């Protein structure tokens, strides 16, 4: 019986750091093992096959470990960039079928240079009866945490890149219908940098 | 490697039919379910028209390839359980020292009954003038609520064509109240532009939220409107 | 110990 | 000095008799240790030596289920290679196919073999730098561009410089008192008169392993060789092998004809001659 | 495709002495296609209990095997090998001698 488990489930690491992802596997049998990364649309993209007598492989920053005897494979990532950011799955072909494992998914935090924090009440939109609140510019290293009241939703942290500029920036959003919503508030639990620009009107 | 369809809202003991057309020049297919109790679990896999290899594939499961290598799956009298990603690989033949290639993959959501099913209310918020003067650049955020399920693909357009620059997306729908009633889905969306760009009125910003939800060939007896795959969209100017 | 692989003419 | 690690597969269809046999054997030098027959009630992969036995079900579960895909390649191939010589589905034919590795004193490998072949003429063979082919015909070229994209000769390569070579070291150390240990010959020289003035001179070595040995018959210096007749080395059916040579000797002069035998297990070659 | 015909070798496991058991060897070789029969004789008829070797080649991919039984030999009886191939006018017999 043949069953994959990957360690760990999730990684969040700054850029530039290398990377260890452990793949173990219970049958030695194999044809081969393959390391797929899957980013949501595209789907399952192989990145190294090690053959079933190899023990390593390497593909540019990538380089994979292969012991058939411990049962165990790992995945080396050099200098991390934040398009390796992804959920990669651990895959290994047997007499009968294939086997993949549960996944480790990928957060390649980039470094932000200035970090310039900042909450701003964007426009009420007139079809909407919400307004919105904009946490931006603020470092990787914030952890976002979750409204206290049911009515105001806070969403997670993410990050978009103006290639033109050259310029990457986290952002987070926050809304609530009720008309005793304050962006100065907003944010009440989550750990704020204190040099902040609230910009109160 | 291709697959159709790409989305699929269906009920509780309807029938889906999966269709996939590999590669060029490739003569083995696969077809694997990724759930999210079980993983990416392998079905079947047919080799030069016949059937070489087999999954936990239940009996309720039909597949076939046909002699021009293209592959069908049929998924009958439905479950919710059967809501998974769909995925069709192909390989050149049996080789154990090639690889897969895998598809897009479709997606199917199996519900109890089709009267939870709400298209999304979508509008955009426009930047404030503290950041145009804080920072010298605008964000635009677009909110997407009230909608159920979770079949939403945000884009946005500038002047009628499509931008991925600047651009942010939740990774994963938000639900409104989280509990055991079927609550809706929120999603928000962030655009970063120039604030010279954002100046010049004569720049229009499009938000768009591309919504699967019912066929027309679906019935709909319910009072209200026909929830059915649209898009809803929202704009601003300069 | 015999090799694993597949290889079809 | 030098050891090897084979394996040989043959693969015969059957047309209207069923399905195509399948027999495939391993050898560690010139000692057979493992084999499997399809025509066996439920086929699986049984041991032939001593030092083999100690493996666990593991091993033999692996070991069976890798013949058992070959055959299943074979029966592919056979029906494949019908396309490429357009030849008829109502013929027998024959698929042969064999692998293995040399090693010296070193323990390192030495050389690698994987070759094909159809009907007892070569296909495809994998070249001695591990990494390319040689094809025999068109057809073979056929073959030879999918097993250069699918990277075949990559995992042939890894095999048979890893897990070849250490594990012929480990069947050596497993069975290192039959193995590592060569029997020499029992060597003898009968005489057989043919007519009044002609004569036969029999030079014989029994018992010996490995199969490798040289009889060679001496006219007072100087080799027989055109009038000796030697025969092909021979099983005795214990894992020694035997060998024989004859000389047609004019009667009166058989002390002027002297028997050569050189084999890895004699501290030094032999010289025997007729003791009457 | 290629046809070659079998060299047949009949000997003794060990040498000959009448009374004592021992092990009558028909080694074939260098024959192909790998359809072969062959069978062992004594004083004509057949030895019921002939094994043989699993089927393996050499270099030149021609097949060789080995058909042995235990017996006892004697002065008297006559052992032979009977073998039929494909290129064969008739089945071939290669009677055993003890200094052969
Ligand atoms: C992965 O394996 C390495 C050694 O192979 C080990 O040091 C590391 O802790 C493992 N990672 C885990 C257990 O998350
Ligand atoms: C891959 O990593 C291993 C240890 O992690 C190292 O020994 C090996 O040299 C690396 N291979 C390459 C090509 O960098
Ligand atoms: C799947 O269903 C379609 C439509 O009924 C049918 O044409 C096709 O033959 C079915 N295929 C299998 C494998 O059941």
């Amino acid at each position: 019986k043949q069953e994959v488990t990957q360690i760990p489930a999730a990684l969040s690491v700054p850029e530039g750091e290398n990377l260890v992802l452990n793949c173990s596997f219970t049958d030695s049998a194999i044809y081969n093992l393959q390391w797929f990364r899957q980013d949501p649309g595209k789907g399952l993209t192989s990145l190294l096959l090690i053959q079933s007598s190899q023990r390593e492989q390497t593909s540019g920053r990538l380089n994979a470990s292969l012991d058939k005897s411990s049962g165990r494979s790992t995945l080396y990532i050099a200098a991390s960039q934040p398009g390796d950011s992804a959920t990669y799955l651990c895959a290994v072909s047997n007499f009968n079928k294939f086997y993949f494992g549960s996944g480790t998914k990928l957060n390649v935090k980039p470094n932000i240079q200035n970090p310039d924090p900042a909450v701003y009440q964007l426009r009420d939109s007139k079809s909407s009866d919400k307004s919105v609140c904009l946490f931006t510019d603020f470092d990787s290293q914030t952890n976002v945490s979750q409204s206290k009241d049911s009515d105001v939703y806070i969403t997670d942290k993410c990050v978009l890149d103006m290639r033109s500029m050259d310029f990457k920036s986290n952002s987070a959003v926050a809304w609530s219908n009720k008309s005793d919503f304050a962006c100065a508030n907003a944010f009440n639990n989550s750990i704020i940098p204190e040099d902040t620009f609230f910009p109160s009107p | 490697v291709t697959q159709t369809p790409k989305h699929l809202i269906t009920a509780t003991g309807q029938r889906v039919t999966l269709r996939c057309s590999p590669r060029s020049g490739d003569l083995s297919v696969y077809w694997y379910q990724q759930s999210l109790d079980q993983g990416l679990q392998f079905l079947i896999q047919y080799y030069n028209g016949e059937e070489r290899a087999k999954g936990n594939i239940l009996e309720r499961f039909s597949a076939q390839q046909f002699p021009d290598l293209h592959s069908e799956l049929n998924l009958s009298s439905l479950e919710l359980g059967d809501s998974a990603l769909y995925f069709c690989a192909s390989s050149v033949a049996t080789y154990s020292t090639d690889t897969q290639y895998f598809g897009p993959g479709t997606r199917l959501t199996v519900l109890e009954d089709l009267k939870n099913v709400f298209p999304p209310e979508v509008a955009v918020f426009e930047p404030s003038e503290a950041e145009i003067s804080h920072t010298q650049k605008a964000t635009l955020v677009c909110l997407a609520t009230g909608f159920y399920p979770d079949h939403v693909e945000l884009s946005w357009w500038v002047n009628g064509k499509e931008v991925h620059s600047g651009v942010c997306t939740d990774p994963q729908p938000l639900k409104e109240q989280p509990a055991l009633n079927d609550s809706r889905y929120a999603l928000s969306s962030r655009l970063r532009v120039s604030a010279t760009f954002w100046q010049n009125p004569r720049n229009h910003f499009r938000c768009q939220v591309q919504f699967y939800g019912l066929s027309e060939n679906d019935e709909w007896t319910q009072d209200r409107a026909k929830p059915v795959t649209q898009i809803v969209s929202a704009e601003a100017w300069g | 110990l015999r090799v694993m692989m597949l290889a079809p003419f | 000095g030098s050891h090897s690690m084979r394996y040989f597969h043959t693969s015969v269809s059957r047309p209207g008799r069923g399905e195509p046999r399948f027999i495939t054997v391993g050898y560690v030098d010139d000692t057979l240790f493992v084999r499997f027959d399809s025509d066996a009630a439920s086929p699986r992969e049984e041991p032939r030596a001593p030092w083999i036995e100690q493996e666990g079900p593991e091993y033999w579960d692996r070991e069976t289920q890798i013949s058992k895909a070959k055959a299943q390649t074979d029966r592919e191939d056979l029906r494949t290679l019908l396309r490429y010589y357009n030849q008829s589905e109502a013929g027998s034919h024959t698929l042969q196919n064999m692998y293995g590795c040399d090693v010296g004193p070193d323990g390192r490998l030495l050389r690698g073999y994987h070759q094909d072949a159809y009907d007892g003429k070569d296909y495809i063979a994998l070249n001695e730098d591990l990494s390319s082919w040689t094809a025999a015909d068109t057809a073979a070229q056929i073959t030879q561009r999918k097993w250069e994209a699918a990277r075949v000769a990559e995992q042939l390569r890894a095999y048979l410089e890893g897990e070849c070579v250490e594990w012929l070291r480990r069947y050596l150390e497993n069975g290192k008192e039959t193995l590592q240990r060569a029997d020499p010959p029992k060597t003898h020289v009968t005489h057989h008169p043919i007519s009044d003035h002609e004569a036969t001179l029999r030079c014989w070595a029994l018992g010996f392993y490995p199969a490798e040995i040289t009889l060679t018959w001496q006219r007072d210096g100087e080799d027989q060789t055109q009038d000796t007749e030697l025969v092909e080395t021979r099983p005795a059916g214990d894992r020694t092998f035997q060998k024989w040579a004859a000389v047609v000797v004019p009667s009166g002069e058989e002390q002027r004809y002297t028997c050569h035998v050189q084999h890895e297990g004699l501290p030094k070659p032999l010289t025997l001659r007729w003791e009457p | 495709m290629i046809q070659r015909t079998p060299k047949i070798q009949v000997y003794s496991r060990h040498p000959a002495e009448n009374g004592k058991s021992n092990f009558l060897n028909c080694y074939v070789s260098g024959f192909h296609p790998s359809d072969i029969e062959v069978d062992l004789l004594k004083n004509g008829e057949r030895i019921e209990k002939v094994e043989h070797s699993d089927l393996s080649f050499s270099k030149d991919w021609s097949f060789y095997l080995l058909y042995y039984t235990e017996f006892t030999p004697t002065e008297k009886d006559e052992y032979a090998c009977r073998v039929n191939h494909v290129t064969l006018s008739q089945p071939k017999i290669v009677k055993w001698d003890r200094d052969m």
